[PDB]
């Protein structure tokens, strides 16, 4: 399942 | 007017008594996937939220009452909104799109604020009693950025700073607070970014914020919680809930948060479509995307000179002006397989036909009045409006056949059919009374003429083609252009077919559509995702217009219509009298014609049956 990651560019599925 | 605390997770947004120890209770909402980011109108108690996952903006009663998309088209990832409870308007800021855009609260009059030299805006706070907004920008190089609610004077506030969120304001105490999650702090300003003050360094992943009367509020990540402490001194430390894993946004749900006053709250500043608080004034008034402010600066006056453009499932416009506005998504529904677009300028309405449906549909461009103007072996592959006389020429890739049909779905007839013919791109000439389409025979493909009742058919091109796709014609000048995808390269000819000319051949990877506006030659690169333009003038070289367009489909520019012009035209005026086609020869006078399986009556005028 997805868990929200912070990325360089916002909050992302991955 | 009790004091709630209201948070996001999951699918859910739920709610706690900030007041009463005994209140934990989720918003009866349907149909959300991922709620993010929170805010509310004290006006109405209405809560607005927005979708990561759905790509929309919401709003709700909190009892679940009256549940509506406000936002749908053109978001990619909204991690930003703000509710403007002065001007009743809707902020909010898209990481995907890097745009920070204004609505109204339902969504109307939508318009973008912030658009060029934004990378990644996240966290967005209002302060329409002052007229500055304020966000974080993450990215290569983040900082938390300042302007007006107009989006003019952007200024950068805080320049050495992580990716920071939960950006808020105390109204009160005039201090902006936010979390940093790089340095895992919860740091406080003033309105100007100075006097910058850690107040909390010991939380593990600091990620939601926001303030309320002594206290703010944070939620932890990695401690899985929702947590309280003193704004000034850090301590005072209480834990709201706990194992409560990835809280998106928390907001305190108080009129004290939505308090003040400015110009649009008494009278909307008057403005026809926006008010948007400024520092300096009070109030400015905005238009939507594209609009133009009028002399009076109250009312606003929608573009007559854009271009479309049109991808698999979304139709796009966007002018061409010095500020550079930018290209927006049309708000139109049910769009499957666009694969050609073309604009009535008399009734300002889109038409496109969508090969899913196997029809020709039209709209207005805020996605009104849609109509099926063609309907079921019925396979619209290209469409050409003749806006004189109210008629659509449109190919037919299942009959091979160019069709005749009014603006309003009465069929008028064929005008080509052939045994061997394969007509694909068409392009009317009104003007001068002919027509213009390609024939994609097997091994033969042409360029072709004739006359807009099937008469007077002649070859233009026969040689030097693979798959001209596309087609494009300037009355004025007299000039004719079309696009090879499989010779990747542009051409152009006179409307007569001499003085054939490659106008541009390299870097072209599969064009797929072209159009003229003015002195400039627009087209689509499919495979490069780009739109480029080039001086047919020579003067100005060619330029890159927009990259990274997937799937595109069709371009078409749309020029004012010039209505002293539009009626000296002689088929505008009841057809020229004629019951079908009306036809204009060299003698700039009127003849009529017939789709063929009519014949003209002895009344020069009308059509009957054999
Ligand atoms: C959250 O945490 C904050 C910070 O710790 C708490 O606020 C502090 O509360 C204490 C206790 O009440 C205050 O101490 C008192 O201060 C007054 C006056 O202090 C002056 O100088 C301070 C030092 O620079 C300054 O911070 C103060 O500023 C406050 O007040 C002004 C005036 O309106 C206001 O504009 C500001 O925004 C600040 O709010 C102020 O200028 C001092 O006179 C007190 O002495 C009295 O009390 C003692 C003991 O009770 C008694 O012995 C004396 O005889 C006298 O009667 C006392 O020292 C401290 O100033 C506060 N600091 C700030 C920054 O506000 C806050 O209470 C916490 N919230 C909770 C617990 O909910
Ligand atoms: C709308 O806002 C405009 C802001 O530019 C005002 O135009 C400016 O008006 C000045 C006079 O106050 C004039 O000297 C400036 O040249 C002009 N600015 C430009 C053209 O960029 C305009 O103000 C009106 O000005 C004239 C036309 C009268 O109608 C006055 O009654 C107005 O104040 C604003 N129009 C409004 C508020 O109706
Ligand atoms: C909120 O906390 C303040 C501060 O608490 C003090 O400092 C902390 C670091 C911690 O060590 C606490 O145990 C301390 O008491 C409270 O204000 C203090 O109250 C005590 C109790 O009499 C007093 O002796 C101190 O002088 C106060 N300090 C200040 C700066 O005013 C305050 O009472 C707490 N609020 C509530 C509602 O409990
Ligand atoms: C919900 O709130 C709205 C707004 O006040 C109100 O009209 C409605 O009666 C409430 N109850 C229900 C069941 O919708
Ligand atoms: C032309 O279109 C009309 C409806 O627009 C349709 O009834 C007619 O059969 C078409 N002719 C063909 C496909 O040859
Ligand atoms: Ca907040
Ligand atoms: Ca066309
Ligand atoms: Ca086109």
């Amino acid at each position: 399942g997805c868990i929200p990651v912070i990325t360089t560019r916002g909050v992302r599925c991955k | 007017s009790e004091a709630f605390l209201l948070f996001s997770r999951r699918a859910d947004i739920r709610r706690i008594s900030l007041e009463t120890n005994n209140n934990n209770v989720a918003i009866p909402l349907t149909g959300v996937k991922e709620a993010s980011a929170l805010d509310f109108d004290v006006t109405d108690n209405r809560i607005y939220w927005t979708d990561i996952s759905l790509k929309t903006i919401s709003r709700a009663f909190m009892n679940g009452s009256a549940l509506e998309h406000v936002v749908e088209f053109g978001l990619d990832y909204p991690e930003g909104m703000a509710v403007d409870w002065l001007g009743k308007n809707l902020y909010w800021a898209d990481t995907g799109t890097n745009r920070i855009e204004v609505s109204k609260l339902d969504g109307q009059h939508r318009q973008v604020l912030v658009w060029k030299d934004l990378d990644s805006p996240r966290a967005l706070a209002l302060d329409p009693a002052e007229g500055f907004m304020y966000w974080t920008e993450w990215g290569g190089k983040p900082k938390i950025d300042r302007a007006a609610m107009d989006g003019s004077e952007r200024t950068t506030l805080v320049p050495n700073v992580g990716r920071a969120n939960g950006l808020t304001i105390d109204y009160a105490k005039r201090r902006l607070y936010w979390t940093d999650l790089d340095t895992n702090l919860i740091e406080s300003s003033n309105m100007l970014g100075l006097n910058r003050e850690v107040i909390a360094d010991d939380l593990p992943h600091p990620f939601g914020l926001t303030q309320y009367q002594d206290y703010i509020y944070w939620t932890d990540w990695s401690r899985r919680s929702i947590e309280r402490a003193n704004k000034t001194s850090g301590q005072n430390r209480t834990i709201i809930q706990g194992h409560l894993d990835y809280v998106m946004d928390i907001l305190v749900f108080h009129s004290s948060r939505q308090s003040g006053w400015n110009e649009c709250a008494s009278s909307n500043g008057h403005c026809s479509h926006l008010c948007l608080a400024v520092p300096v004034g009070g109030f400015v008034c905005g238009c939507p995307a594209h609009y133009s402010l009028n002399a009076d600066n109250r009312t606003c006056s929608a573009p007559t000179t854009f271009l479309l453009f049109s991808q698999k499932s979304a139709i796009n416009r966007m002018v061409i002006d010095e500020q550079q506005s930018p290209d927006i998504i049309l708000p139109i529904h049910s769009l499957r397989n666009v694969r050609a677009i073309d604009y009535d300028p008399l009734d300002k309405q889109l038409y496109w036909i969508d090969s899913r449906q196997n029809m020709i549909r039209k709209a207005q461009e805020d996605g009104s009045q849609g109509f099926t103007v063609v309907v079921s072996e019925i396979q619209p592959y290209d469409l050409s409006i003749d806006i004189y006389s109210r008629y659509i020429y449109w190919t037919c890739e299942a009959t091979n056949v160019i069709n005749v049909t009014r603006l309003d779905g009465r069929s008028v007839g064929v005008v080509l059919k052939g045994e061997q013919d394969r007509p694909r791109a068409i392009v009317v000439n009104p003007e001068k009374g002919y027509m213009y389409f390609t024939n994609l025979q097997e091994r033969s493909p042409k360029i072709e003429r004739a006359a807009l009742d099937g008469t007077e058919r002649e070859v233009l091109f026969f040689s030097g083609l693979s798959k001209p796709i596309a087609l494009a014609l300037d009355s004025r000048l007299g000039k004719l252009f079309w696009a090879d995808s499989d010779l990747r390269r542009i051409e152009s000819s006179d409307l007569s077919g001499a003085n054939r000319i490659v106008l541009e051949d390299s870097n072209i990877l599969q064009p797929v559509g072209l159009t003229v506006f003015e002195n400039w030659l627009y087209w689509i690169d499919k495979q490069q995702q780009m739109i480029e333009k080039i001086d047919m003038t020579g003067r100005e070289g060619r330029t890159k217009v927009q990259a990274r367009i997937a799937q595109l489909s069709d371009i078409h520019a749309v020029k004012e219509l010039n209505l002293q012009e539009y009626r000296q035209h002689p088929c505008a005026q009841d057809n020229g009298g004629c019951s079908h086609i009306c036809l204009v020869k060299g003698d700039g006078t009127t003849r009529c014609s017939c789709p063929m399986h009519l014949v003209l009556l002895q009344d020069e005028l009308s059509c009957g049956e054999p």
